[PDB]
């Protein structure tokens, strides 16, 4: 039996930044949610829509998992109908989102003494972001009424900023890896479900 | 895109950069305060240089947003904090001269050397030496020698520097669109824009005189009691109707009267409460001290201390292997990092200092959600008031009985009451006139009401007329007596102590009324009172986001500084002093001088 491998993204070596978030699709396999219970300490385990107990005996079309890591006081914005810098410019969840979000502390792995500036998010953006949309653009953000032509300062800023994680931070400024599970049911016959 | 969205984005960028830079600087400073080595000093130097360069650069870019076009009263305060020019308004030559003068004066004060006129091979410094002499000696001539020497060899070299300091600081103040440097200092208490909560810079003066006029009678009675009890130690050096000599106050400058308790104790037979032995015999250590303080803070509704507090804080002296600066400090490194640096010992004094510093940490934790430029006290006299009140609450006999440090069958009399009250008054009530005198003299000097050739004359007239102390030897215009204090040689303000002393008792009275306490205010324990904790927390979370008028009103229900709560605290002592002074004279005469 070809079990759905819900253990390769949960246990990866290095994750991606918030603004550049990767997508892994799961199809043509049987899904076993028992192995998902591993790593017992969970910071936040909430499901919107379906129920975790009844998720086993349900057949869908495709399952999408997205991986990113943020700070502690921003996990609240991975909920629908929530407003914030991460919730507006980096990741959006629809009002009718179905699935669960899993978050846990990752202080030991993702923090380095002297700073870890390899993980970046976005702070300035001309407009908001539609649900399930990415933006890897790196053009200079204009905050004034004069053209910038591409340069830092004067009235121009670089849109993306670096977290700079350190192991001595507080519980809200410590890294927290987050994975989101989304479920879709199309007119195609359902195949993705376990015994 | 109006100026609002331009200022907001600039503030966002500044907020995200200042946090990292200040965290690096704070970590380097903490590493130096734990380990003393050349590498750590260099790390501090680099971090501070980066922080200062970034701060100047941002302050230079912050002048392109005029204040008149911005209306939110939240982003206006951040830009007001950022746009302070300071020394940049002067030329390079004047700025470097000012820095040279300041460093020279600080160096002269730090290495001040006085030597007795018999043998130059052995002579004393300020700390230790002269401090021990005027803190633990009952001799009249030796104290006079120290008092005159420190103002003779050291005071001479500061006056020529002080005059130029005054002139250059006045030039800078007038270049910064002020009136003088005293106006610049008073600008801390200035509030504009909010209707009904305004406060002009000249209002602070009038409030200070109005409060001091009500303070005066209690100070006069305390002065009479101290004068009566100092005539037994110096039978032929004090006049019953005159002013206390300035070199017999138990301190170098007479700032505090703490060291006169051994001479002015009301009831010598009854000792004070000291639980040092009750701590030694029950296996009390530093960890248990801080756990007890945390339990006290939790009992009133305030939260726990973080898991990183217990691991990243050094609460014990490392030993001879390491070298750490033993000075109780509360550290807010930012980004959720809170630490206390203390070489804690098993003592009641350290037991209260733990509460002081943990109240500091709690106050810092309260406003952690505010923007970077608004994370501090409402004014300069709010951050120590919380530490003092939450230290006062922990020294009550009821609280020590509750935690088992005192025997349950301990019955307190009305004599230990008076002993404790007079011990408090020697250090709380005896410092307000000194602060008033010093700040008023500095304000007059900065304004120009005192000519350059009448500085010492006005200084001693004010000392005789306000404080009630008289010089033992005459001083001409070649001396600079105010410059002998630490806060004058080093550029620092001084009215914050007066403001904090008045604020803390207002806070205590408000919280005790919220705790349904019946009896004297000095017997107040705010433990096990959730209603009292919420009332304080409603003010603690504001930071500088609101004017200090509204912050004070949140707790005390009043818009202005008041002294009646302070007087209610010392009412039993006031009645006892009035009863004891029925056969003595209250007041002093300016004419009498020791050298007349
Ligand atoms: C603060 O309260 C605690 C808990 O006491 C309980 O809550 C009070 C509000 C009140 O309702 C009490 O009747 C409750 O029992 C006190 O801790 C207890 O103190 C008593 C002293 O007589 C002692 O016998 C108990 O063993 C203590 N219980 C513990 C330590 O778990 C505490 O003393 C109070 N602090 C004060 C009054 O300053
Ligand atoms: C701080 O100093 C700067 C320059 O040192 C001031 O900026 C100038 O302000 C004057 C005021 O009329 C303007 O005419 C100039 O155009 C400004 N720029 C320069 C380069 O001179 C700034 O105003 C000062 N800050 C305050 C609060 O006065
Ligand atoms: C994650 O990978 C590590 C490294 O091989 C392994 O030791 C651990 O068991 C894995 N976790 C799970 C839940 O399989
Ligand atoms: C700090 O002091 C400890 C105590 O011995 C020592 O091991 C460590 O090397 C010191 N750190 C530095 C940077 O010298
Ligand atoms: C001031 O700016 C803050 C920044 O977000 C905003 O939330 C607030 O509403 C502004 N004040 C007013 C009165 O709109
Ligand atoms: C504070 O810590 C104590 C002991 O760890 C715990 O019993 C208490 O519930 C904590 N308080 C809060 C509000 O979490
Ligand atoms: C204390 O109480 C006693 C009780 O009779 C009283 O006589 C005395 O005057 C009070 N005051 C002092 C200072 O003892
Ligand atoms: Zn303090």
């Amino acid at each position: 039996t070809n079990l759905c491998p819900f253990d390769e993204v949960f246990n990866a070596t290095r994750f991606a930044s918030v603004y550049a978030w990767n997508r892994k699709r799961i199809s043509n396999c049987v899904a076993d949610y028992s192995v998902l219970y591993n790593f017992a300490p969970f910071f936040a385990f909430k499901c919107y829509g379906v129920s975790p107990t009844k998720l086993n005996d349900l057949c869908f079309t495709n399952v999408y998992a997205d991986s990113f890591v943020i700070r502690g006081n921003e996990v609240s914005q991975i909920a629908p109908g929530q407003t914030g810098n991460i919730a507006d410019y980096n990741y959006k969840l629809p009002d009718d989102f179905t699935g669960c979000v899993i978050a846990w502390n990752s202080n030991k792995l993702d923090s380095t003494v002297g700073g870890n500036y390899n993980y970046r998010y976005r702070l300035f953006r001309k407009s908001k972001l539609k649900p399930f949309e990415r933006d890897i653009s790196t053009e200079i953000y204009q905050a004034g009424n004069k053209p910038c032509n591409g340069v830092a300062g004067v009235n121009c800023y670089f849109p993306l900023q670096s977290y700079g994680f350190r192991p001595t931070y507080g519980v809200g400024h410590q890294p927290y890896r987050v994975v989101v599970l989304s479920f879709e049911l199309l007119h195609a016959p359902a195949t993705v479900c376990g015994p | 895109s109006t100026i609002e969205e331009q200022a907001k984005t600039f503030l966002d960028k500044f907020n995200h950069e200042a946090e990292d830079l200040f965290y690096q600087s704070s970590l380097a400073s903490w590493n130096y305060n734990t380990n003393i080595t050349e590498e750590n000093v260099q790390n501090m130097n680099n971090a501070g240089d980066k922080w200062s360069a970034f701060l100047k650069e941002q302050s230079t870019l912050a002048q392109m947003y005029p204040l008149q076009e911005i209306q939110n009263l939240t982003v206006k305060l951040q830009l007001q904090a950022l746009q302070q020019n300071g020394s940049s308004v002067l030329s390079e030559d004047k700025s470097k001269r000012l820095n040279t003068i300041l460093n020279t004066m600080s160096t002269i004060y730090s290495t001040g050397k006085v030597c007795n006129p018999d043998n130059p091979q052995e002579c004393l410094l300020l700390e230790p030496g002269l401090n021990e002499i005027m803190a633990n000696s009952l001799d009249y001539n030796e104290r006079l020698w120290a008092w005159e020497s420190w103002r003779s060899e050291v005071g001479k070299q500061l006056r020529p520097l002080y005059e130029e300091y005054v002139v250059l600081k006045n030039e800078m103040a007038r270049a910064n669109h002020y009136e003088d440097y005293g106006d610049y200092w008073r600008g801390d208490y200035e509030v504009n824009g909010v209707d009904g909560y305004d406060y002009s810079r000249g209002q602070l003066i009038e409030d200070v005189e109005h409060t001091f006029e009500e303070i005066k009678p209690l100070y006069e009675h305390l002065h009479a009691y101290v004068r009566a009890k100092l005539m037994n130690a110096y039978p032929s050096y004090i006049s019953p109707i005159g002013c206390l000599p300035a070199h017999l106050l138990g301190d170098m400058w007479g700032r505090f009267w703490t060291n006169l308790y051994s001479l002015t104790v009301p009831f010598g037979q009854k000792p004070n409460i000291d639980v040092t032995d009750a701590m030694v015999d029950q296996a009390w250590d530093a960890q248990r001290i801080f756990k007890e303080a945390e339990k006290f803070f939790v009992s009133v509704g305030l939260p726990n201390m973080t898991q990183g507090f217990w691991e990243n804080s050094m609460l014990t002296d490392p030993g001879n292997v390491q070298k750490a600066v033993c000075h109780p400090t509360a550290w807010d490194l930012g980004k959720g990092d809170f630490r206390i640096l203390m070489c804690t010992k098993v003592t009641m004094d350290d037991f209260l200092t733990a509460h002081h510093e943990m109240g500091h940490i709690q106050y810092d934790m309260a406003y952690a959600a505010q923007p970077f430029l608004l994370r501090n006290g409402a004014n300069e006299g709010f951050h120590e008031a919380v530490g003092e009140i939450m230290s006062l609450s922990a020294a009550t006999p009821k609280h020590l009985k509750s935690i088992g440090l005192l025997s349950p069958d301990f019955q307190e009399d009305n004599e230990t009451e008076i002993n404790f009250l007079l011990k408090q008054a020697l250090t709380i009530v005896g410092t307000l006139p000194f602060t008033y005198m010093l700040e008023k003299w500095r304000w007059m000097v900065f304004k120009g009401e005192i000519p350059k050739d009448q500085w010492m004359k006005k200084w001693w007239e004010m000392k005789r007329e306000i404080v009630g102390v008289v010089e033992p030897v005459p001083h001409d215009e070649t001396y600079c007596d105010p410059a002998s204090l630490f806060h004058v040689s080093n550029d620092y303000s001084f009215i914050r102590y007066y403001t904090r002393t008045l604020y803390q008792f207002q806070f205590q009275e408000a919280l005790c009324q919220a705790a349904k306490h019946e009896g004297p205010l000095h017997k107040c324990d705010i433990s096990n009172s959730t209603e009292a904790g919420q009332k304080l927390f409603n003010m603690l979370r504001l930071g500088k986001s609101e004017p200090w008028t509204l912050a004070l009103e949140n707790v005390v229900g009043a818009k202005n500084m008041n002294v009646r709560p302070l007087l209610n605290y010392f009412e039993p002592l006031f009645t006892w002093l009035k009863d004891q002074n029925k056969n003595s004279f209250v007041g002093w005469s300016t004419d009498w001088s020791p050298y007349a």
